[PDB]
């Protein structure tokens, strides 16, 4: 994804704040619970029938670290992002058989996750770029 | 169908939104322009420059509607009667960009409400939101 | 939000269409194994190959569910509850699954009746398959 | 696209009894009426009010002689869709600012028409085919 170098050290920077182990699992448990036929693939992590018991769920805790360590593996990559996602966009489709509109779901979700960590500091021009990281990802994936 | 438990979420946020809903508006307005520059085409005469008063002004009237939306949760298709046939017989507004605005209207309240945004009052809210795009993307 | 025009339109055609309903549904569910392979997900217990008796039968039952919301198009939601709880609750299906069972129903129609698919007809149609689409993806 | 030798050589038999005049413009105007937040783009052609208007317009007509000219000349290059549709996919985005969806849109519409037209000729297994190639060329546009 082409950034400007003000929008790459914005998007570089506000990242180096994200608590890894919190993020990842909060975007994925608001995805189960606003979109809630996101389950049918989860269905195997256990309880998730109240938003309490989703965001609860130490399963969904441990998916969500991977999929924002792959999410920040994309962007140190983001020059070559249809080349990092090749092995997980083989996966998520071939195999899990999700629909491509699910990853922008879900990158909308992390985009308001990081609103909500951030607060002021999640300016509108951070959030541009921002969604412009989050589309090239899920069009990576989606490949 | 909107559940009576999300209504009641809803409200709680728009209440805690209160005075500030037409700068919430504005930001929303901007944030949608900055991110989605495809939804800047629909305001060609407009000043859309941040600071700007005519975005301001049209943030006041969106989060006016909003708030008229929340007030009358039970009757939002007549209560946004005149609101429908401006955006889908007059404007032809495609109904993704009632989408992207939802979207930008739900990461202001993110960034502006820490608390009040917990994981229901998300789903509460995007499910709001959905039902206002519905009913202003609906001809008739 | 249907006029009745495309009330007229919809009765008319799904009149039309008659007898070979089941065989309509099983074409289009066919249509849609073949063009879109990730709704066969949703059938791993199924024949799903041509011919297939499996999806005969279940070409049968969603052709008399559209039938049925046909003869009750002005009060689909309470006349389609059960397939909304069990699509939404039970199966939980993606809507875009739901839009293209739409188009592939669609396109049999267009395939099997030419001078009745007019353009007003295939507008009255899609917004017809829409509204059930809707109804069947709400959570109550 | 990637499509199996009998997926193209029933793709290129149906596409050659196709009549260029008819069918794209049919599409073109079929897209206004069911999709009738298109028209804002086609506000300079004219009268569009009814859908008997909507068919009965030589500038509706013409242009989609034109689109059909741009869909038959992506058939003849299933290989390089992004290639030959560069130029297209330009105008479209900088200038007319017109969504990815409704490339896809007017796809299914198109394939619609086709059905129409051709009855119990289009199979299912051609349905798939030219589902392939729409999508094809709607992400070669949507680039
Ligand atoms: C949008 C960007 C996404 C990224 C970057 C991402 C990342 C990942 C990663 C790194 C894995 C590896 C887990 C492993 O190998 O054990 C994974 C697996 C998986 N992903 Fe995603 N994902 C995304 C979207 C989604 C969405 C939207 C869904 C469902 C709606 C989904 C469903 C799954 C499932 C079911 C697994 C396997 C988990 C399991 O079997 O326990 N992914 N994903
Ligand atoms: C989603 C919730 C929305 C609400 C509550 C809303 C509300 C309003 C209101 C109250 C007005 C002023 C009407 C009047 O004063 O009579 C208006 C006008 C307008 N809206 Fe929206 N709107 C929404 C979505 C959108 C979107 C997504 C777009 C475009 C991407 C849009 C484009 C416009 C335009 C172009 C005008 C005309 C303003 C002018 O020309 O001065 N609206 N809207
Ligand atoms: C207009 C749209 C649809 C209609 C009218 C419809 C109708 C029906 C009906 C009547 C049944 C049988 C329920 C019963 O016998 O109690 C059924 C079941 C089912 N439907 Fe749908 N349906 C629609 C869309 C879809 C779509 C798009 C999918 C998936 C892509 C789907 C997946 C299923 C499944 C998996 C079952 C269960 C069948 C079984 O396991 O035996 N439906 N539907
Ligand atoms: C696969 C989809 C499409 C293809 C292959 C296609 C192809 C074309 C072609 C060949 C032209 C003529 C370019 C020229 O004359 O220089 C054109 C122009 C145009 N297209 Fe499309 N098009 C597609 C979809 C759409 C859609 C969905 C819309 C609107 C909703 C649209 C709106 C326009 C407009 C407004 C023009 C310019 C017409 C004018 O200025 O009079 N196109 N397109």
């Amino acid at each position: 994804v082409h950034l400007t170098p003000e929008e790459k050290s914005a998007v570089t920077a506000l990242w180096g704040k994200v608590n890894v182990d919190e993020v990842g699992g909060e975007a994925l448990g608001r995805l189960l619970v606003v979109y809630p036929w996101t389950q049918r693939f989860f269905e195997s992590f256990g309880d998730l029938s109240t938003p309490d018991a989703v965001m609860g769920n130490p399963k969904v805790k441990a998916h969500g670290k991977k999929v924002l360590g792959a999410f920040s593996d994309g962007l140190a990559h983001l020059d070559n992002l249809k080349g990092t996602f090749a092995t997980l966009s083989e996966l998520h489709c071939d195999k899990l058989h999700v629909d491509p509109e699910n990853f922008r779901l879900l990158g909308n979700v992390l985009v308001c996750v990081l609103a909500h960590h951030f607060g002021k500091e999640f300016t509108p021009p951070v959030q541009a770029a921002y969604q412009k990281v989050v589309a090239g990802v899920a069009n990576a994936l989606a490949h | 169908v909107l559940s009576p438990a999300d209504k009641t979420n809803v409200k709680a946020a728009w209440g805690k939104v209160g005075a500030h809903a037409g700068e919430y508006g504005a930001e929303a307005l901007e944030r949608m322009f900055l991110s989605f520059p495809t939804t800047k085409t629909y305001f060609p005469h407009f000043d859309l420059s941040h600071g700007s008063a005519q975005v301001k002004g049209h943030g006041k009237k969106v989060a006016d509607a909003l708030t008229n939306a929340v007030a009358h949760v039970d009757d939002m298709p007549n209560a946004l009667s005149a609101l429908s046939d401006l955006h889908a017989h007059k404007l032809r507004v495609d109904p993704v960009n009632f989408k992207l605005l939802s979207h930008c209207l739900l990461v202001t309240l993110a960034a502006h409400l820490p608390a009040e945004f917990t994981p229901a009052v998300h789903a509460s809210l995007d499910k709001f939101l959905a039902s206002v795009s519905t009913v202003l993307t609906s001809k008739y």
